[PDB]
């Protein structure tokens, strides 16, 4: 299977990953207003497969702790979405056995949405209010079968972002949390067994977002 | 297969945003016939490998916009509406104007009797936006039609830059380029926001941090770059001298200065004249009268000979190094401290880790932008920034340079093609009033008697001559001397630029403005005088991609149409990804891109709009006569184009240059229409022609260079990532100037692991070397008339060392550094009701005035409206709450913000008093989107400087308000 690494010590909050996820799919913007925050849109929506959510922390002296977090399905080892979908329909949502990648279907519509929004620990499926199908990120899966990386992977101009091989991604992650933690010695891997989306934060992931880790 | 991309033809672009250079790839549908369907990044370009920020990647938003203009638009005196009109009426029409005013206006000779044969009536901005081809066809166009006031961006954010450097280095340019940051041991970001505003510059500015670099962010506030730096030192507005000078005093102290270079390679070992002095602030040879230095006060002592005399031991006390040592002394970290607001503690931390890179094996790189270098010493501030780069022999090495940033994805083309009012292309003066012929022209050029000084402008009879032989093949270069403008000799050359083009325009002196690919109704300081003196025109024409602030202006905010007689033509261009050409990039590589659709709707590249635009005025001259008709009738604009259309690949070759004879040079027998292999095969005699001097060597009879996408390196390049067989960089494809600094006298590298150029076996291996010679044969500095990297600077109007003159005027009264409180070769009213300082400054989202992201759905999405970022103690004191309305004004104008309250903003403490600074973007404007906001520049003054001609965008006085 397939695994993002995403190195939250490099992330320049450029949202490069942000507009590449809407290019690559055609994706409508939402209607946002600034609420007193660069930070938009607000929330994932069902348009909005990925937003950076940013947060300040207050520190000693000078500056802040500014933390980025470009937010997305985890493409979970064993998804919860899928086990609360197949109480209602299988092929709502499906696992692809080659990327790993979990895929919501348009039989989506015909299951309970609010159910399956509840069923995930980091809060990601989305319902469209007209059609009531769900979205989240897909793992760019047609670019990834294609031999492409994920739109908003080839796009991060950092090295935040990171695709492969789940042994190699697996590697890198452990590589990278050692030498980041000569910079920030609190730096974790977010829940890196349950997970194809590992996150390194710089410090306690719930900083970053409540739902950063289950 | 993907099916979006199935059926598409594929594509390779150059990103139309930042001076980055971002390669592209374009999938336009069927087979090339259609619309694009997909833009995203070269995963083979060696700068970004695919990446690209939210600007480039909505690029397919851009182009495939319903809002972009589809054919011209007419706007007659006094209406209200738009009518759409055809190409052919638009620039029949425009051709029908520009010669009524030029026949009008036109003048032969000065009040002084002097030849100038030029029309003042009519300005042009514009534009950094523009391809290569394009900005040298335009320049050649507007001058052939007699203009003086040609103007564009590189006015504000690039000007300054290019006397700071050719003073200290021999060039303007930006000294090394983006992939050689991954070389660099310790970066500091001065004066710019990379990670916002060169975003993929931050691949390689952390491929250094992965290497042990430490990354130094000096900015008065927190920014997205800060994030990722190791050090975040606030500093107060305007205390970027102090900074320096501090900085220059501790490397000498502790000796931390890399002693070989400095006595070899830069003017350390000059002994200065005994009229050179400097007490209270002021330097000798100051006229209080006229606020103005006699800097032949400031010359070196020369030897019999005329050469400057030179003590290597550096024991002289009139040696460089001793005044250089003498003149900082006063810098005390104490002093320093107090006037930046940055700690001691933090001084010393980022003082250590910068001054560590004196060391021969590491290199330290300073980056900075626009900044705030705005203001009348703003050349002083990059002046310390290159003293200090030379005391540690940072110029010529890898990981080192003054990487001098570059704004838009051409500034450094469209200031190369001479589109600024003192430029010709290839950075030949444009001639005064007093240059009555080319031999004074070229007698101009100081000689060096230094028999190792190459002082390589020498040569600049052979590029004035190839350059009037491309406009005016059949012509002596003598003869076609006199059909281009000449500025006055008596005038301030200030008078000629942006400023005092809206100043003009608001005393109703023009008649016509040419508004191409700019947007002055937003980007001009004082926007609610601008927009009113707009309406003082005859006439504008608005070449854009979008119906805008300034094509639409008549019906702006507070503006009655029917008052209002500006004629507008508004005529719609393509998309960077519609045409084909060249982009210059802030490492001035030369990058070819390719068109993939076909233009949008009626839309037309720049080239053909401007040239179909000259022909109809060529036509009109043809059958009516006229003004001096020469310079117009005899351009040669046959050479310009192919197939009916406007021929970039022909303009480029024209650019680079070819022989219009059979002719021996420098050894070898060249043959008539052959390209010129390199600027060093031009003649002076006619034999060649060339458009741009720098451009000889990029279209060769190899082909062209610009276009190639080779990877090949050898291990030396790829070490550094020079990619020499990527496109081709001015000048010769030297990837790092001043290249000759980063060996020893016998050619061994410095640091041999970081190697740039290397003596091996009779010849120079890895980068182009800088100047052609033996290793200890030549000064290093090539096109310095002595050869030596300047730590002192006579030729600056300032003085020859840069000295703390505070650049605020409202907050301060005392200057701790001397009795000299304000620039003294240098109007603020500091109203009371106006306490905070305003700034304006940019987000990685939006670009430049927002007329183009302000129209893709993506970059609104994320940042939709205009916001006020202030401190939590400013928002304490005016009772603001985070995402409250706020309103902020100025004795310029007011309008309504967003606030943001964070603690990224701080207080300064300015003589005891706490000061607060008010942020705001300058991305928006009425036109778009719905509650987006106007523009930042309802706020700030029209107040510039008789130095630089630029308006103060970073520290004006304003007032914030909560709105209920
Ligand atoms: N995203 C994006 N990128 C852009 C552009 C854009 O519009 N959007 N525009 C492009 C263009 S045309 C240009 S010219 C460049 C300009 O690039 P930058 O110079 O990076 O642009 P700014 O954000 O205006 O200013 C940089 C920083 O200067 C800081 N600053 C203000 N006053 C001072 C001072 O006195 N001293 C110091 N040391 N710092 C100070 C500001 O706080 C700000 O963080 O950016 C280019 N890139
Ligand atoms: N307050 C404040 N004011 C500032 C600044 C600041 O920091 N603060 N920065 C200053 C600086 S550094 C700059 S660079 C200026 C920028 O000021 P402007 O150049 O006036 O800004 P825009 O018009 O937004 O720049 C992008 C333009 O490029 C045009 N364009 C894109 N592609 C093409 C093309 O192929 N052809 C043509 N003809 N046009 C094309 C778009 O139509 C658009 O008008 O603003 C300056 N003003
Ligand atoms: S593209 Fe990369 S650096 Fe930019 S916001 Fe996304 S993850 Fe962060
Ligand atoms: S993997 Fe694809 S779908 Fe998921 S966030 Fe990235 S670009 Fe969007
Ligand atoms: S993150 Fe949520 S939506 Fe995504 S696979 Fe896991 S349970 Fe399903
Ligand atoms: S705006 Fe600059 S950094 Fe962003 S993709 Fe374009 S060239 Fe690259
Ligand atoms: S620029
Ligand atoms: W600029």
């Amino acid at each position: 299977g397939k695994m993002f690494f995403v190195d939250l010590s490099r992330c320049t909050a450029c949202r490069g990953c942000q507009i590449a996820c809407k290019q690559w799919k055609n994706l409508p913007a939402e209607e946002t207003r600034n609420t007193g925050s660069h930070q938009n849109p607000p929330d994932l929506s069902y348009v909005t497969l990925k937003t950076v959510r940013f947060t300040e922390k207050s520190r000693k002296g000078p500056g802040i702790d500014w933390l980025f977090f470009p937010e997305q399905c985890r493409h979970c080892v064993e998804p919860p979405c899928k086990g609360q979908a197949d109480v209602d329909l299988e092929g709502a949502v499906v696992k692809d056995e080659t990327t790993g990648a979990v895929l919501f279907t348009e039989l989506t519509a015909k299951v309970d949405g609010e159910s399956v929004r509840s069923a995930c620990p980091y809060d990601i499926p989305r319902i469209d209010p007209v059609t009531k199908r769900l979205s989240k990120c897909d793992m760019c899966n047609d670019r990834v079968q294609n031999g492409l990386l994920p739109a908003c992977v080839k796009t991060c101009p950092t090295g935040t972002m990171n695709f492969g091989d789940e042994q190699e991604m697996l590697a890198l992650a452990e590589k990278r949390l050692a030498e980041v933690k000569k910079t920030y010695p609190g730096a974790v891997l977010g829940d890196p067994n349950d997970v194809r989306v590992v996150y390194l934060f710089t410090r306690d992931p719930k900083d970053f977002y409540e739902h950063a880790v289950a | 297969e993907l099916q979006k991309l199935q059926w598409a033809k594929q594509t390779t672009s150059i990103c139309c945003y930042c001076a980055v250079g971002c390669g592209l790839i374009v999938h336009t549908a069927k087979d090339g016939q259609g619309r694009a369907v997909n833009v995203e990044g070269d995963p083979d370009h060696p700068i970004n490998e695919g990446s690209l920020c939210p600007k480039g990647a909505s690029i397919f938003q851009l182009g495939e916009n319903d809002q972009r203009g589809t054919q011209p638009l007419y706007r007659a005196p006094f209406s209200d509406t738009w009518k759409p009109v055809t190409w052919d009426f638009a620039l029949t029409e425009i051709a029908k104007r520009i010669k009524k005013t030029r026949d009008a206006s036109f003048t032969e000779k000065n009040a002084a009797g002097d030849l100038v044969n030029r029309t003042e009536a009519i300005a042009s901005f514009g534009s950094a936006a523009m391809d290569n081809e394009e900005c040298w066809a335009y320049g050649n166009i507007l001058r052939s039609l007699g203009l003086v006031y040609i103007e564009h961006q590189a006015r504000i954010x690039h000007s300054p830059t290019v006397p700071a450097l050719a003073e200290s280095f021999g060039r303007g340019a930006m000294t090394n380029h983006w992939n050689d940051l991954a070389n660099s041991d310790c970066i500091l970001i001065m004066g710019s926001n990379a990670a916002e505003n060169h975003p993929i510059a931050f691949k390689w500015v952390l491929r250094a941090k992965d290497k042990g670099a430490t990354l130094i962010h000096v900015d008065p506030r927190f920014t997205r770059t800060s994030a990722r730096c190791d050090v975040y030192a606030p500093i107060r507005s305007g205390a970027d001298i102090p900074f320096l000078g501090g900085l220059i005093k501790y490397i000498l102290d502790n000796k931390l200065y890399f002693t070989d270079y400095v006595r070899e390679y830069t003017n350390a070992s000059l002994i200065v004249g005994e009229k050179f002095s400097f007490k209270d602030g002021l330097f000798s040879g100051y006229d209080a009268a006229n606020k103005k230095y006699d800097k032949s006060m400031w010359a070196f002592e020369l030897d019999a000979n005329g050469v400057p005399k030179r003590d290597p031991a550096l024991k002289h006390p009139r040696c460089v190094i001793n005044l250089l040592k003498k003149h900082y002394e006063r810098y005390n970290l104490d002093k320093v401290a107090a006037i930046t607001g940055t700690s001691k503690e933090q001084l010393q931390q980022v003082y250590k880790a910068y001054a560590a890179t004196g060391k021969p094996d590491k290199a330290g790189t300073i980056m900075y932008a626009m900044g705030w270098t705005q203001h009348s010493v703003g050349v002083q501030n990059i002046r310390a920034m290159a003293m200090i780069q030379l005391l540690l022999g940072n110029i010529g090495v890898a990981g080192g340079g003054v990487n001098a940033l570059r704004g838009e994805s051409n500034v450094q083309g469209s200031t190369d093609q001479g589109l600024l009012a003192h430029i010709w292309p290839g950075y030949n003066p444009v001639p005064n009033s007093k240059a009555a012929t080319l031999e004074l022209y070229n007698a101009a050029t100081p000689q060096s008697k230094d028999p190792m000084s190459v002082n390589w402008w020498q040569n600049r009879p052979k590029y004035v001559a190839s350059y009037l032989k491309a406009l005016y093949p059949d012509e002596e270069p003598a003869a076609a001397y006199d059909y281009l403008p000449r500025i006055d000799a008596g005038r301030k050359l200030t008078d000629y630029f942006w400023l005092n083009i809206f100043e003009k325009m608001d005393k109703g002196e023009f008649k016509g403005l040419f508004a191409w690919g700019m947007n002055p109704a937003c980007g001009g300081a004082n926007a609610n005088k601008n927009r009113k003196a707009m309406g003082k025109l005859e006439w504008l024409v608005n070449v854009n991609l979008f119906e805008n602030e300034t094509s639409s202006f008549w019906k702006g905010p507070g503006m009655n149409p029917a008052e209002i007689g500006t004629e507008v033509f508004f005529l719609p261009c393509c998309v960077s990804i519609e045409k084909e050409g060249s982009v210059a990039n802030s490492g001035r590589w030369m990058q070819w891109r390719y068109r993939g659709p076909k233009p949008y709707a009626e839309t037309k590249p720049d080239g053909d709009i401007m040239l179909d635009m000259f022909k109809k005025v060529r036509e009109l001259y043809a059958k009516e006569g006229g003004a001096y008709p020469a310079p117009i009738a005899k351009l040669n604009i046959a050479d310009w184009e192919e197939h009916n259309e406007f021929s970039p690949t022909k303009v480029a070759k024209l650019m680079n240059g070819y022989f219009l004879k059979d002719t021996e040079v420098g050894g070898k027998q060249f043959k008539k229409g052959q390209q010129v292999p390199s600027f060093a095969f031009l003649t002076a005699d006619g034999s060649t022609c060339s458009g741009n001097w720098l451009h000889a060597g990029s279209f060769t009879d190899a082909g062209n260079l610009m276009a190639r996408r080779d990877k090949t390196q050898t291990p030396e390049q790829a070490r550094i990532g020079l990619f020499p067989n990527w496109s081709f960089c001015w000048p010769v494809n030297r990837r790092i100037l001043y290249n000759r600094a980063s060996v020893d006298k016998t050619g061994k590298p410095w640091n041999p692991a970081k190697a740039v150029i290397e003596w091996k076996d009779g010849k120079w291996v890895g980068d182009v070397v800088d100047g052609g010679g033996d290793p200890g044969t030549k000064h290093p500095f090539i096109m310095q008339t002595h050869g030596f990297g300047a730590l002192y600077g006579p030729g600056r109007e300032e003085g020859p060392f840069p000295e703390h003159y505070e650049p605020l005027e409202c907050p301060v009264s005392k200057n701790p550094f001397s009795k000299q409180l304000h620039n003294p070769v240098a109007k603020a009213v500091c109203d009371p009701r106006y306490p905070f300082i305003g700034t304006t400054y940019r987000v990685t989202e939006h670009w430049q005035t927002g007329l183009m992201t302000r129209r893709c759905a993506w970059l609104v999405e994320a940042e939709p409206q205009i916001f006020c970022e202030i401190s939590k103690e400013l928002a304490k004191l005016r009772g603001i709450g985070n995402g409250d309305t706020v309103k902020v004004s100025s004795l310029r104008g007011a309008l309504e913000a967003v606030a943001i309250v964070t603690e990224r903003i701080r207080p300064f403490k300015i003589e005891g008093v706490d000061v607060h600074m008010v942020g705001l973007p300058w991305h928006y404007g009425w036109m778009v989107p719905k509650n987006g906001g106007d523009t930042a520049n309802l706020l700030t003054p029209s107040a510039g400087d008789p130095n630089t001609g630029i308006p103060e965008t970073k520290a004006f006085m304003v007032d914030v308000r909560k709105v209920w």
